[PDB]
């Protein structure tokens, strides 16, 4: 889903993977690892700041 | 099947079989003694 974040200027730190595409493609699925948790990525995602 | 096969193929057709079946689903073959069995599991169980 679309996602708007707004008050960047206190950013979390836990959206680098996120913003970098430090994504693990694996048996079809596409991994993203949120913390220590891993995650499908759809490729419909979006986030604007 | 209900309840999760156990198959029992002296010859080894079935296994090759199974294998053909499911590749298009991304089939993965392993084994209870190997050790990568927990992180198989765990990734079928999160993933398909």
């Amino acid at each position: 889903n679309p996602l708007l974040v707004q008050d960047v200027e206190s950013y979390d730190p836990v959206l680098n993977p996120v913003l970098n595409r430090e994504v693990r493609r694996t048996g079809g699925r596409v991994l993203i690892t949120l913390g220590d948790q891993d995650i499908d990525l759809s490729p419909s995602f979006v986030i604007f700041l | 099947f209900n309840r999760y096969p156990l198959i029992i193929d002296p010859s080894g057709q079935a296994t090759e079989f199974i294998m053909n079946e499911y590749k298009d689903r991304k089939i993965t073959r392993t084994s209870f003694l190997d050790d990568a069995f927990r992180k198989n599991l765990e990734s079928a169980l999160r993933f398909g």
